């Protein structure tokens, strides 16, 4: 539904 | 003999990628020469993802701020700027892996390797298009953020795309290496959907050819047909028109197979107006668009197997 | 998300590289420590293709015959032997480059890494796997000799395949790197012919599990079958037998999709009676056998898009 | 019709 940037937590 | 979607040999850029870590955020970076590039998302905070000035963020953070890891060794950050959506680090050591580079813009249309990456290591390496709608259809997991996009000429990497996020369609989207995004895209998770996206046809036509080159021939058919008829049929398959620059890039691949253009058109015209029935092209039942004409002479024999 | 056909970042590979050149044949090597390995064809002449005694051959030969090139230096051959199908050429100097690595011999169904080299330099990479009938569906031209194969665990490489021949169909036969033939293949020009060929059932099903945990579904249906209704169905279509220890290494994929391995199977029989009738699976118009389960997990997210 | 060994001559 929501764009994701694709870092690392 | 053969056809494969094959990517260029990764060495040369496995040897610039390094982590990048600020805060919890960690990333991938791009080290040529004394700067390592990545995306500015690595300074935006979890709950800034809505909406985050980035330039008020980086005002916030200092040098030390920015962990960089080249394998085993740290990399001091000795200077930062922004450069778009990119982050430029400055670091106290050139890399002596550095290539012979550019930063070069891609078209819609065109191939380039990507090198999958996660924590600084490289993890995989594919070739796709940029597709008419600015998305790649990449393979990306969370932390891949900061992966690299390529294409290597004579032993020089002309780097295309850095990997900034995942649209809802699960596509993707990144920047050039100056940072512009490819498409009307941002950096900050908003409902930025891509656009409606149409079939690459010169590529088409350039892999019929590969196919031909391979041995191929069963949708070959006696019939020829004008530019014009061809993108009416073109357009109403949502296929990209044909121009005459794209008849005449096809010029080589005609002539080794001895099939006009405008004969092999007739060809994907009854492909589409007819689908395969039961057949295959080169290992596949669709018509492939990733391949450009120039990744078919690279790949294929200079001599056609008639 | 995203799911391509990725093969392992070739750096690690690429720096063991060569080029390998005996009278007016040259063809590639694969240079670890003080040894460069590369086929013996090297040495055969061009009347003597359809049966050269190598034994004789080698004989015929001493160590400045050979003429190996790493880029641009010159390495100096001490020694040579056969070993099976592969000539091993102790050169003075170790490859500084020597990666960790291992000789192992891969089976069936399994998928490596080939990089495609010509005059000792890389030209690309793509994945692929061995076929049941131990041939390899690739992409090589002449000069590609010697080109190898590989996995990649943990920065060790696993080399499984060294190229060695082209045939009549246009798919390809090589050894493993002590010289021996996958197959029942032989390396001189005669008329030997790939036996028929199945698909790798565990593996179209793995490729099943990827498109579910990437948000293709439509191919799902609410039936399940018996391992051998299932495999009754599978033998009529070319498609090898599926066994328990299938079973069990499709476990971890069945369990991150809540779909039972044998509840997938009703739905590999459906599209195998019934076709995709205009649908697709992954990009795919057809069912895709060379991903390994392996493979699947590897490239795919953890977590199921659900 | 017959097997190509992929030399480079």
């Amino acid at each position: 539904l929501l764009s994701q940037l694709q870092g690392q937590s | 003999s053969g056809f494969r979607k094959m990517a260029f040999p990764s060495g040369k850029v496995e040897g610039c990628m390094v982590q990048v870590t600020c805060g919890t955020t960690t990333l991938n970076g791009l080290w040529l020469d004394d700067v390592v590039y990545c995306p500015r998302a690595v300074i935006c905070t979890s709950e800034d993802m809505l909406n985050p000035n980035y330039e008020d963020l980086l005002i916030r953070k200092s040098n030390h701020n920015f962990l960089v890891q080249a394998g085993n060794v740290q990399l001091r950050v000795i200077g930062h700027s922004m450069q778009n959506c990119v982050l430029k680090l400055k670091v106290d050591t050139a890399n002596p892996k550095t290539p012979k580079y550019k930063f070069v813009r891609i078209q819609p249309g065109q191939t380039f390797s990507v090198l999958a990456c996660y924590n600084g290591s490289p993890s995989g390496v594919y070739q796709c298009a940029m597709r008419p709608n600015f998305t790649i259809k990449g393979s990306f997991l969370n932390g891949s953020c900061g992966s690299v996009g390529f294409n290597i000429d004579y032993d020089c990497v002309s780097f295309c795309y850095m990997h900034h996020m995942e649209l809802p369609t699960g596509v993707h989207a990144g920047t050039d290496l100056e940072g512009n995004f490819y498409g009307p895209f941002v950096d900050r998770q908003t409902a930025q959907a891509a656009g409606t996206d149409t079939t690459i046809t010169v590529n088409v036509l350039a892999w019929l050819y590969a196919a031909v080159i391979n041995g191929d021939r069963w949708f070959l058919n006696r019939f020829t047909t004008t530019l014009n008829d061809f993108n009416l049929v073109a357009m109403k398959y949502n296929y990209e028109p044909l121009t005459q620059d794209h008849v005449d890039i096809l010029g080589p691949l005609s002539a080794q197979t001895g099939i006009a253009v405008l004969d092999m058109c007739a060809s994907l015209k009854e492909l589409l107006q007819n689908g395969m029935n039961g057949r295959t092209i080169l290992g596949s039942a669709l018509l492939e668009d990733e391949f450009t004409p120039f990744d078919v002479v690279r790949q294929c024999s200079g001599v056609t197997f008639q």
